RNA sequence: GUAGGGGAGCGUUCAGUCCGCGGAGAAGCCAUACCGGAAGGAGUGGUGGAGCCGACUGAAGUGCGGAUGCCGGCAUGAGUAACGAUAAAAGAAGUGAGAAUCUUCUUCGCCGUAAGGACAAGGGUUCCUGGGGAAGGGUCGUCCGCCCAGGGAAAGUCGGGACCUAAGGUGAGGCCGAACGGCGCAGCCGAUGGACAGCAGGUCAAGAUUCCUGCACCGAUCAUGUGGAGUGAUGGAGGG
RNA sequence: CGAGCUGGAGAUACGCUUUGACUCGGGGAUGUCCGAAUGGGGAAACCCACCUCGUAAGAGGUAUCCGCAAGGAUGGGAACUCAGGGAACUGAAACAUCUCAGUACCUGAAGGAGAAGAAAGAGAAUUCGAUUCCGUUAGUAGCGGCGAGCGAACCCGGAUCAGCCCAAUCAAGCCGAAGUGGCUGGAAAGCUACACCUCAGAAGGUGAGAGUCCUGUAGGCGAACGAGAGGUCGUUGUUCGUGAAACGAUGACUGAAUCCGCGCGGACCACCGCGCAAGGCUAAAUACUCCCAGUGACCGAUAGCGCAUAGUACCGUGAGGG
């Protein structure tokens, strides 16, 4: 479908301060090539996108416990839209 | 570490039946069952009550003191009585939910 | 949910009572993450219902060809 | 290997002294006692068609004559 | 009276049986001027907080100072030698429960083909921000490469892959082999080499030929026009 | 199955539960990526293709070997089984035979068991009559630098017991008898006084020691539907290490008969005697023990498994150790 495959927003302030420039972010799957994505994002939102960019993440914490801890992986999104600015709403946060 | 298996995660009662405190302190005192946790053995009944202090730290304004709360027992308690007395059950049968079983002693209700 | 009344539909609707579930279970885990997913159950249920809403689906493809 | 029966593996060789005396000497020194091994060879034979194979000397032999289930 | 032989017994656990004992208190621990020929036993008190003596018989992983014995704990050396390059440090001011040892300022001194800078490999988050203050830091630490939480990493063109081949690896079909297996043409994998499209700036606390800004280039697919005709291989040659 | 549940986690919030949750039984459906791994590559879990079905998302096939074809095979199993290959230390107070051994190890194949099996047998009675396992015979016969040392079988007892065929009740679960007072105590199931059950006084739990408080137990019930040929050379096996040494076996050369036929009965011959080889499949008693239950003059934390759980931390490039 579309509504699938995006796990949830990215938070932190830049992206936010990112957004403010009509520049929203959020965290994809790990294997979801840059189209998919692409593609996923526009259906779910209605809009295209004039470009695209993802990296991975690793995680690797704990508090203690001698269970030391483990990675987590991650795969943040950051996407462009044509300059029909805005998405939903769920942008000015 | 076992636990409250030697029984059966069978709680000889309801969490809503009267009971009999019969041994330990508490002795006859009842109360109406309100916390059956049977893998445990524990029974909360108005029965029994203790006044604890809630460590309440950063807690939205603290002021934490000391509540009174009731603290659960085991097999301590004789689940259900009818002559007013502790009393074993046996005598079953059904009701007009013979989509159900009953219970009973000597005499026979519950 | 799960009774005759789950079935009762078009196989398509099985789809649009999936493709619009995980189209909530979406915007739901988005609340999570931005803080306010004072649902936490909705996410199981409705989690829960897109099983059903496949099993069943798939207790036809068997029923009407063996 | 061959054609009618594996072959090859083999057994221990011995080599004696003293050998042999007055109808028998005082016995039989042994000296030796090892291990060996033996082999053979082929020819192109072939059945169901064309083939090569490895034929050993007693089944080029018996084949040679009365065939079978395989041909020369 | 040494090696050795013979005799009678003490004690430890487990087991069968007898008499029992115990929350007003068992075992174990601790103290003691009693008892027995010894091994050993008892009484009393203290501790302890639940199992336990005595007797007969049976079975034993049954008795210790030695083994440069084994595991563990704690001593001596002794507050001794050290605190890891002889590139020095000073003052002021600030923070703080507490600072020679943190931060700021102003000076001093050391490196400067480096003790500067950019990568590789290798390591992973060690990066940035806010907290922290056990242990690590050969000393302090309010600080850190340490602990906690959150954030950060952005590429059609940079490297690599969807391209190439070297050694070498593998290898249908082939050659060999007690087994496992050993070799092997084409093919394939295989860089450290070949080939190939971008530059100049800005700038998060933390990224940048990846994001933004300006201008550019490459391939691909379509449309439009031009054109007016061939297009030209897992093969040849040229070349690389 | 009937009040609870919301995994260990010990926490908060949200909630779910008679149109009976949960949990226990028993079948389905889902089951990403790697791994025999098998679309192709690959330094495991990654990277790249293609064909077909198609709304695109998404589905599926794409390995080698046997077979028309169904369908079978590749992998993994603690130990047990057979097979191919097969040590040395060590003994003999040295050592070459011989011993240690065909053990250890490697490899192949297989199953829950295998292997073996229906007689060209063993035996000396003109007896027994597939195979295997336990007892015994016997440490006898015998083998042996006749040294060290190795060591049968028949008979007899017992487990179990078949020969057939080719070619010319256990799991879920439900029901299930019989006590009070007073006393000691922080708490009684202990003491004491009366009482009860007993085809259930096995056991665990309950503020200390429990037939009669709970769970149980003896005994009863108990499901949709779920299980149960000869020879010669070289060698070798059996007690058989060359010896007078048979027979079995096979690499190499050879190469027969067939009833007035063939093999053997420990060189060899006659005589006497037992059996018919060159095709096959076969329960059962036998072995082991990853897993399960019960039990223990077994341990009870330097013991017991290495682990009151961890093959973890930690050490090693690694096998590996731990
Ligand atoms: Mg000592
Ligand atoms: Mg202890
Ligand atoms: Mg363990």
């Amino acid at each position: 479908s579309h509504y699938d495959i995006l796990q949830a927003p990215v938070i932190s302030e830049k992206a936010y301060s990112a957004m403010e420039r009509g520049v929203y972010s959020f965290w994809v799957s790990p294997k979801a090539t840059k189209t998919e994505i692409k593609d996923a994002i526009q259906q779910a939102f209605g809009v295209r996108v004039i470009g695209i960019s993802t990296m991975n993440v690793p995680g690797k914490r704990k508090r203690v416990g001698r269970f030391i801890g483990q990675r987590n992986d991650r795969k943040k999104a950051i996407v462009r839209l044509a300059e029909g600015q805005s998405i939903e709403a769920l942008a000015g946060q | 570490p076992s636990a409250g298996s030697h029984h059966n995660d069978k709680l000889h009662f309801k969490k809503g039946d009267t009971v009999i405190v019969l041994s330990g302190k508490h002795k006859g005192q009842t109360g109406k069952v309100l916390l059956a946790l049977p893998r445990d053995q524990k029974v909360v009944v108005e029965g029994v009550n203790v006044i604890t202090k809630n460590v309440k730290p950063s807690m939205t304004n603290p002021q934490g003191g000391q509540e009174q709360r009731e603290l659960a027992l085991h097999a301590s308690k004789v689940a259900l009585v009818d002559p007013e007395t502790g009393k074993a059950t046996r005598v079953r049968k059904q009701i007009v939910d013979g989509k159900k079983v009953r219970v009973a002693v000597a005499s026979g209700k519950t | 949910m799960k009774p005759s009344e789950m079935r009762n539909l078009q196989a398509t609707d099985f789809a649009k009572e999936i493709d619009a579930r995980k189209k909530e279970l979406m915007e739901l885990r988005f609340q999570a993450a931005a803080g306010q997913l004072a649902q936490p159950h909705r996410v199981r249920q409705l989690r829960r219902e897109v099983a059903q809403l496949n099993t069943v689906k798939a207790e036809l493809a068997r029923k009407g060809e063996q | 290997t061959g054609k009618k029966n594996l072959v090859v593996n083999s057994v221990i060789r011995r080599g004696k002294a003293r050998a042999d005396g007055g109808v028998g000497r005082k016995t039989t020194g042994i000296t030796k006692r090892v291990q060996r091994a033996n082999l053979h060879k082929k020819a192109i034979r072939e059945n169901g068609q064309v083939k090569t194979v490895w034929l050993s000397a007693n089944a080029l032999r018996t084949l040679s004559k009365g065939p079978y289930k395989g041909i020369e």
